[PDB]
RNA sequence: CCUCGA
């Protein structure tokens, strides 16, 4: 259920400012505002949420 | 030169220490750890380092 | 402001739970005597155990026997409940043969003379119409908790499954005193529960001697 | 244990920010498969045991390990090599227990009270010993204040300067304090020389004997006084009552009342704003103005209700550890929160 | 060659006998004059066998071999392939982790006997102490909100129902005004159970085996130190918290080493516990050795302990026969 | 030695061989991040 | 041995058996036959279904993955009920740690 | 008082022996490679004890002011 | 064979009156098993003879001073209960304190009646001035442990403080050295500084009589199996 | 490099 930030395609690693990883507004009900890593990949890993889905 | 290159901007350091034809006295810290000698500082100095240690007379008697 | 001899007093509450009223003791003594039997009583009554099992298909714990529904892990845990008592002082050999289908309990274990199964109604394992087990217990004495004895320490064949030994007959203590406030003193109540391989009454009696013996070194 | 006999090891916790992140230590044989780190230390690691790793290396050479022995003992770094000043102190919960050890009840049991009438005082102890021999007994609290007769403790300046001598007085020599049987036996875990102290140890008066100790003792004297404290810290700490529960945190009364004042100010702030009066800008800084104040009142309701020995009031103001606002945020109220913008 | 199924381990058993062919020039005086002696005339190999791990134990609970004999697909050049299964059976230990659901994480610091815990009136003896100056400042209060509703779902209560249905119990659902003991209960997040409904709880706990009420209605208890045996003078907060295994284990984590592989281009020692690897005594860690100014101990770390090809074996040479150790040499990293 | 003051480790004036840069620069970045907006 | 929590939320169970290392009854069915190593359910159908136990496998990080059945023969099971318990699962819900009586207090600095 | 092993003896008096922490560990060091060299080159010079490191006989010794050092 | 090996006890004497004692080495958790019940013993459960109350004549209504006298009345409370003493009466038995004159009254100014015995006849009391007597009346018990000065009379009888342990200070803690194959037992140290009544080796001794019945009558419930030593 | 640990 992750949702990964990184990877071809996606945004690099020296491209992630603190912006990116932080809680958006947008989040409500979809990517938990709670789990993500501690340690450098925090706000880049996050998890869906638990009534969400993803449509076409 | 030596701790030029490697503190930072390598490339730059050792071109201009190549044109310039420098010479490392390798006086500093971080150059005789370069190397593995003794830093010249604390116990490595020459003061603290080249003492000589025998027995006194009155000790050696018993 | 004059001494009496103390003296010690039970009141068996069940057969295996039995209370102990010590006094008249010295103020400020109670919880210290109590505790001082406790830890001991806890820690220190002999008792026997199972070190080793041995299974007719399995050469090592982390399988399963055909028909069974336990594996041998979870029926080496269920083995961890049994409560057994022996005499012999040298390894001894219990055995246990049955086939399915049906519960298999502590009840269908054959001991030798001298070895004693305290709760036969234990469950051990099910089987169904597949389901045999053939099984080989050494029971042993010793005291406190011992973790498995290694196959490398012992001389033991690849087949031997050594156990985590429990030998402790004990089951849970406690204590309350009744401090009284010219003349003050304490009454100790002393609460024992053994696991039915003795009684409150014998492992407090080990407890003491072992106690007795252990302060007569000041004196 | 043969070879290892007193052959040190540095000890060493990443990110080494400065020299004392790497210290030398005795090896004591230890049975399992963790490295044990004596307590003290951890403030010059910044070492908690959450998980913390630490390294080990093993000086070889004559010159290697007589630099692990000299330079870099344990007990040979026991300041800052920033500020100076000593890092080595009681943390948390020596803290508690040092600040429960001397701290002084009013009412407590075996207090001293003087004659009145055909009654006598009964608060008079002949030693530290009979004190403790009454604490042995349901009779003494050791923080009830008493007066004990002192033979081998220090008096304070004046009191020495005026019953002996203004610097003489032998270890031999008694006198009388009014005290606790609990700061009895702090003054006696520090140096004999040292002047009894007669204080509820706070953290930050720790600190200031601790800084005395560094200033005027050698190092190996103040170290023997931190392992002492330490002993002590644990022990009183354990026997001090400190706790959490639901009900220990409590609510203030008021909380009510203050906030919805300060809603009826934020509510003239909104209608002064759909005026088109204030701007947006000024809205917010006004919003921020009364939500900052409600938040600060609502703290000090707080404070006025929690009873000054409540564990969670005992922990922070003992200087232990935490401080208010978590208090606050615990108990009282959250309060404004930051945006992603800030 | 293949270690037996059933088999207990240890670290340098070997688990699959394996040689390798080594040329003549490989092999030792000693190696080379037993060979000629008993005339071995078998090609000379090295001992290249896979060995237990420093630092691990267990059973061998599966073996799985591939061979090229039999049709089976390999990789290029690979004749046989065998895999070896060890278990072992890890008991909790000083310095294995642990942690609530709250963020309340810690490492053992001492497994004590069962009668040096604090126990309970009963003589239960508690089974784990969290440390009270740890909570507050977290802001993980749900342990402690656990930790009371855990004893009431253990404990089960009885909702005194008798005169009506008191204040705090309204909003109860009817299935949660009476519980038996070691009950399961739900909290959902932002839904569970409100402080006033948990406080109501706390008084209808219902006794144990004797009718005795060990845990008040603040959640706390009257505790015995198993060491002495005088009481706790306060009650402590008890109840049952939900305590997860987590996998940062000693086992895994423990390592040393005091001479071992080394890497082909610098020659220093490899790194990773896996390949039985060296401490990284780096930058930061240099300074540190340097303001002390531990002169001979950097260098001694800079030199013979990692770098110094002939000094390594040297030193060895050295402690083995009781001597001095000798003076560092030339790091090879420098002439690399 | 007298120009710098007293070891601030030991307590006593420096010793001679002391690389008091190293601690100098150790002492001004360990609390570094404690430094905020 | 596993054991769900005293106190927890509604989200164990349904997170255990969509996790997929639980053994789930996709037809009701009585059980035929139970061993350590599978259970048959006879569906109402006349068909048989049997699902094998993963048996201490290793996952991939190195924890045992060992299933077992929490059903006996004879038991009327519904579609989508859970047949056998995995690695951290208790009877269906997730199970990640044990019930243990705590005390919150300083004990002699080891819980420093 | 009367430490404990490393801290024996206390490292304050051994500082009155010498001018600098740096001195007195090159002192003991060369000391004690030198009564090491003597086991297979003079000393010890006080009781050694059980099974004592050199560089434990050497620090008594500069302690009891038993060797002399230059510089 | 289930049975543990004999552990010993060594002594180190500090002073006349004060020696420490090591028990070692102990199964594991015996440390703290008989640690605390040794030192309550030694405190609690050892005879010894002390001063009950005093009657001071010269004083009844101010109960503060001594006229002639420099010490006040509690500190001369203070000095008495520092006072050693050992009867063999089962009863109460009162002693006199007389002195007159300028002069220093120490603990042999007191003339001890039949069976007691004044230990510390060096101790300090009171110093008289000039014109200055002292008369005071000390009742002594046998006793045990500590009793406070609690216990409608005659005028003038204060109650004391009874020290009758002949013990004075016990401390005691666990360290562990242990066995080369088991490495976890508990060494026993008793810091143990008694009176003059007693040297801290009697009191030791008799602690362990006492206890050895203690537990002998709990022993006396049933002789059978328990772990032993090869020696005392 | 990835995921993770302090
Ligand atoms: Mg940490």
């Amino acid at each position: 259920r992750r949702l990964s930030a990184l990877g071809p395609g996606g945004l690099s690693r020296e491209r992630a400012g603190l912006e990116v990883r932080d809680v958006h507004p947008s989040h409500y009900g979809r990517m938990c505002p709670i789990e993500t890593p501690e340690g450098p990949n925090i706000g880049l890993i996050g998890s869906l949420s638990v009534y969400a889905r993803v449509n076409p | 030169w030596l701790s030029a290159a490697s503190f930072q901007e390598t490339t730059r350091v050792l071109t201009d220490a190549a044109i310039n034809c420098r010479s490392d006295k390798l006086n500093g810290l971080k150059e005789n750890v370069i190397i593995g000698k003794l830093i010249p500082a604390g116990t490595g100095i020459n003061r603290y380092r080249n003492i000589a240690v025998q027995p006194t007379e009155e000790a050696r008697a018993a | 402001l004059i001494s009496q001899r103390p003296t010690l007093s039970e009141d068996v509450l069940t057969d295996n739970r039995s209370q102990f009223v010590i006094e008249p003791l010295e103020p400020g003594f109670g919880y210290t005597l109590g505790n001082s039997l406790r830890r001991t009583l806890l820690s220190s009554i002999p008792g026997a155990a199972v070190t080793s099992i041995r299974i007719d298909g399995v050469l090592h714990e982390f399988t399963t026997v055909p028909g069974v529904k336990e594996d041998v892990t979870e029926i080496i845990l269920n083995l961890k409940s049994l409560v057994v008592s022996s005499e012999e002082d040298e390894p001894v050999t219990m055995y246990l043969r049955k086939q399915g289908p049906g519960e298999v309990t502590a009840g269908d274990i054959v001991p030798p003379a001298g070895v004693t199964v305290h709760n036969p109604g234990m469950h051990i394992a099910t089987l169904n119409d597949k389901g045999k087990l053939e099984v080989e217990l050494v029971v042993e004495r010793g005291r406190g908790y011992v973790p498995a004895v290694q196959n490398r320490a012992s001389g033991a064949e690849i087949g031997r499954i050594p156990v985590d030994s429990i030998y402790s007959p004990v089951l849970k203590v406690t204590y309350k005193v009744d401090a009284t406030r010219r003349t003050d003193f304490d009454k100790l109540i002393l609460d024992v529960e053994t696991k039915n391989s003795i009684s409150p009454r014998d492992a407090l009696a080990s407890a003491g001697k072992t106690l007795v013996e252990l302060f007569g070194l000041a004196r | 244990e043969e070879v290892i006999a007193e052959h040190p090891v540095l000890l060493n916790r990443a990110p080494t920010l400065h020299r004392l992140g790497i210290q030398a230590f005795e090896p004591m044989l230890v049975e399992g498969k963790a490295i044990q780190l004596h307590p003290l230390v951890c403030e010059a690691f910044n070492a908690d045991f959450d998980g913390d790793q630490m390294a080990v290396h093993l000086p070889l050479s004559a010159e290697a390990q007589a630099e692990a022995r000299i330079l870099m003992l344990s007990s040979n770094n026991i300041l800052s090599p920033a500020s100076g000043r000593p890092l080595a102190m009681p943390r948390l919960d020596m803290v508690t227990g040092l600040y429960y050890l001397t701290t002084e009840v009013p009412g407590d049991t075996g207090e001293y009270q003087p004659a009145s009438g055909d009654h006598p005082e009964t608060g008079v102890y002949s030693s530290p010993a009979e004190a403790i021999m009454a604490a042995d007994r349901g009779v003494l609290s050791v923080r009830a204040k008493i007066k004990v007769r002192l033979t081998q403790l220090r008096p304070p300046v004046e009191i020495e300067a005026e019953l002996f001598g203004h610097s003489g007085w032998q270890p031999g020599d008694a006198w009388m304090a009014e005290t606790t049987l609990g700061r009895v036996m702090f003054n006696e875990l520090l140096p004999l020389g040292y002047p009894f102290v007669n204080k509820q140890m706070h953290k930050k008066v720790q600190a200031a004997i601790i800084n005395d100790l560094a200033e005027r003792y050698p190092m190996i004297v103040v170290a023997q006084t931190v392992d002492k404290l330490k002993d002590a810290g644990f022990y009183w700490a354990t026997r001090s009552g400190v706790t959490v529960s639901m009900a220990d945190v409590l609510v203030p009364p008021r909380k009510k009342e203050i906030l919805d004042h300060y809603e009826e100010r934020a509510d003239k702030v909104e209608k002064q704003f759909q005026r088109g009066a204030l701007n947006h800008d000024e809205r917010n800084e006004a919003l921020v103005e009364i939500w900052k104040e409600a938040t600060d009142e609502v703290g000090q309701a707080l404070r006025e209700h929690y009873p000054d020995d409540n564990p969670i009031i005992t922990i922070v103001d003992s200087g232990a550890t935490g401080n208010f606002t978590q208090t606050r945020t615990l108990a009282g109220m959250k309060g404004l929160v930051t945006n992603p913008k800030g | 060659g293949i270690v037996r199924i059933g088999a207990e381990v240890r670290d340098g058993d070997i688990l699959v006998g394996k040689v390798t062919p080594k040329g003549e020039t490989e092999l030792t005086p000693e190696e080379r004059l037993l060979r000629a002696i008993f005339g071995e005339k078998a090609r000379e190999v090295r001992d290249t066998s896979l060995k237990v791990p420093h630092g691990e134990s267990g059973k061998v609970i599966g073996i799985r071999v591939f061979s090229r004999e039999d049709e089976d697909e390999l990789p290029a050049g690979v004749n046989e392939l065998v895999r070896v299964y060890v278990a072992q059976k890890r008991k909790i230990s000083d310095g294995d982790k642990l942690a609530g659901r709250h963020g309340n994480k810690g490492v053992i610091g001492k497994i004590l006997p069962v009668e040096d815990m604090p126990f309970l009136a009963d003589g239960t003896p508690v089974d784990i102490i969290l440390n009270t100056h740890g909570v507050p400042r977290r802001m993980n209060i749900g342990q402690i909100l656990e930790t009371h509703l855990g004893w009431c779902a253990h404990s089960g209560w009885k909702v005194d129902a008798a005169k009506g249905v008191p204040d705090w119990a309204a909003r109860l659902p009817d299935e949660l005004l009476e519980a038996q003991p070691n009950a399961i209960v739900s909290t959902p997040v932002f839904d569970g159970a409100q402080e006033a409904e948990l406080q109501g709880l706390l008084s209808c706990t219902l006794p144990n085996r004797d009718g005795d009420v060990l845990v008040d209605a603040d959640g706390k208890a009257m505790l015995f130190d198993g060491r002495s045996g005088e009481p706790f003078p306060y009650p402590v907060t008890v109840g049952y918290m939900y305590i997860m295994k987590l996998h940062h284990l000693v086992d895994d984590k423990i390592h040393a080493r005091s001479t071992g592989p080394y890497s082909m281009i610098t020659q220093q020692p490899l790194g990773g516990k896996a390949q039985f690897g060296g401490q990284r005594f780096g930058e930061m860690e240099c300074w540190a050795m340097q303001a002390y100014g531990a002169a001979y101990t950097l260098q001694e770390l800079l030199t013979i302990k990692s770098d110094d090809t002939v000094g390594r074996v040297k030193v060895y040479e050295a402690i083995v026969k009781g001597e001095n150790i000798p003076e560092p040499g030339i790091p090879e990293s420098f002439k690399v | 030695a007298t120009c710098y003051g007293r070891s601030m480790a030991t307590g006593k004036l420096v010793d001679i061989g002391e690389a008091v840069g190293i601690v100098a620069a150790q002492s001004i970045g360990e609390p570094g991040t404690q430094l905020t907006m | 041995r596993s054991e769900a929590p005293l106190v927890g939320t509604g989200m164990e169970l349904r997170a255990a058996i969509d996790a997929g290392d639980v053994v789930v009854a996709e037809e009701s069915g009585v059980i035929e036959e139970v061993s350590a190593d599978y259970i048959t359910v006879m569906h109402d159908n006349g068909t048989r279904r049997t699902y094998r136990m993963r048996k201490f496998a290793r996952s991939n990080h190195g924890t045992c993955a060992n299933q077992c059945p929490i059903v006996d023969a004879g038991d009327r099971v519904e579609a989508g009920q859970v047949i056998a318990d995995g690695p951290c699962t208790d009877d269906g819900e997730m199970a990640l740690g044990k019930n243990l009586l705590v005390a919150i207090m300083p004990w002699e600095g080891h819980n420093y | 008082d009367t430490p404990l092993g490393i801290t024996n003896p206390p490292i304050d008096e051994l500082l009155d022996r010498v001018s600098s922490k740096y001195a007195l560990v090159i002192y003991a060091a060369k000391r004690a490679r030198q009564i090491n060299d003597y086991y297979n080159y003079v000393g010890p010079l006080v009781e050694p004890g059980l099974q004592e490191k050199p560089l434990s006989i050497a620090l008594r010794e500069i302690h009891a002011d038993l060797l002399e050092h230059t510089e």
